[PDB]
């Protein structure tokens, strides 16, 4: 198959500023006629045509964006780069089955710090009458994407009891969100009281903690 | 308006089977070339196969003599059918007008694996100042994926329907939150609107 080599693998960048991607092929594309496309995948989306055959914008694409190249060397350049952006720009040839992609580029986003809102949700009773209690914590709207999540139980440290997942940069504002969820049985949960979630960002002076009481 | 819609995406054991189907509308079916394309969880894209406009002529990637393309230009639909699943064929399937990729179709899943399916339990997430977070948490269940709306897609601002993660038992949890105004927490609904398809699990909550 044409092996096709796409770099840089992430592209941080602040809006306003261009950005560009590079596509190189292990074969020649041009058939003027390089049969290379640029799609970009949002998060939760299909891909969708940016450029085709080497230059051509699909449809409703704008003209910050450009596609340009010939024979196994290609560019996707943005000339100015917005927050809706965000997403992964895959490269891919046309020219012969198999259609091969490149390995894709993140491109992300970046913008001043912002200190994430924290809230704690105690388990349902629906939850703790079939034996088990889920204790979620929630960073909404940070940036930067690290973020420390300490879970402390009548202030035990917990480590090893819970699972984290982040959203992907959002569109609009270009931050993450994250949702910590601690699991423990019913047992565990009615021998404790005080349930806390400390939370350490750069966006923050000192760590917060929210917390609730099982009574 | 161009538009390819996926559907027959699933659940099934390795060596079984499945049939995917892509319906286009809003163009001639039949002057085009049409392409499978899949991403498995967390990977980049893979092109699987495809068709020329009259059927005429089929093209394969490791599929080779498990997957048939077909299409059925009476009625505007490809068909992937899908035999001998491996662990490997686990992906997002989407459908593609060809001979750039146009249009896409919006995906459909496809799970291979020992595992059976299994419907979530939904529990409420709400508070035991001016801003206030309820939630819904969808846990145990399998496989992917659960689509989450609020208000029946009316609130869509400060929605944040997070990545599921996979638990040790081998199920899925994830939480769907909303913040919102504090002062509004009296009188306004809200309510999550979850769907998995796979156990025909559908499940309205309104969380207090």
């Amino acid at each position: 198959d044409i092996v096709m080599t796409q770099s840089p693998l992430s592209l941080p960048v602040t809006p306003g500023e261009p950005a560009s991607i590079s596509c190189r092929s292990s074969q020649s594309l041009l058939y003027g006629y390089n049969y290379l496309d640029w799609y970009l995948q949002k998060s939760g989306q299909s891909p969708q045509l940016l450029i085709y055959l080497g230059s051509n914008r699909a449809s409703g694409v704008p003209d910050r964006f450009s596609g340009s190249g010939s024979g196994t060397d290609f560019t996707l350049k943005i000339s100015r780069v917005e927050a809706e952006d965000v997403g992964f720009y895959y490269c891919m040839q046309a020219l012969q089955t198999p259609y091969t992609f490149g390995q894709g580029t993140k491109l992300e986003i970046k913008r001043t710090v912002a200190a994430p809102s924290v809230f704690i949700f105690p388990p349902s009773d629906e939850q703790l009458k079939s034996g088990t209690a889920s204790v979620v914590c929630l960073l909404n709207n940070f940036y930067p994407r690290e973020a420390k999540v300490q879970w402390k139980v009548d202030n035990a440290l917990q480590s090893g009891n819970s699972q984290e997942s982040v959203t992907e940069q959002d569109s609009k504002d270009s931050t993450y969100s994250l949702s910590s969820t601690l699991t423990l049985s019913k047992a565990d949960y009615e021998k404790h009281k005080v349930y806390a979630c400390e939370v350490t960002h750069q966006g923050l002076s000192s760590p917060v903690t929210k917390s609730f009481n099982r009574g | 308006e161009v538009q390819l819609v996926e559907s027959g995406g699933g659940l099934e054991q390795p060596g079984g089977s499945l049939r995917l189907s892509c319906a286009g509308s809003g163009f001639t079916f039949r002057d085009y070339a049409m392409t499978w394309v899949r991403q498995a969880p967390g990977k980049g894209l893979e092109w699987v196969s495809s068709i020329s406009g009259s059927g005429g002529n089929t093209y394969y990637a490791s599929v080779k003599g498990r997957f048939t393309i077909s299409r059925d230009n009476s009625k505007n639909t490809l068909y992937l059918q899908m035999n001998s699943l491996r662990a490997e064929d686990t992906a997002v399937y989407y459908c593609a007008k060809d001979r750039g990729l146009d249009v896409w179709g919006q995906g459909t899943t496809v799970t291979v694996s020992s595992a059976s399916t299994k419907g979530p339990s939904v529990f409420p997430l709400a508070p035991c100042e001016s801003t206030a977070a309820l939630g819904c948490l969808v846990k145990d269940y399998f496989p992917e994926p659960v689509t989450v709306s609020w208000n029946s897609g009316a609130l869509t601002s400060g929605v944040h329907t997070f990545p599921a993660v996979l638990q040790s038992s081998g199920l899925y949890s994830l939480s769907s939150v909303v913040t919102v105004p504090s002062s509004s927490l009296g009188t306004k609904t809200y309510t999550c609107n979850v769907d998995h398809k796979p156990s025909n699990t559908k499940v309205d909550k309104r969380v207090e």
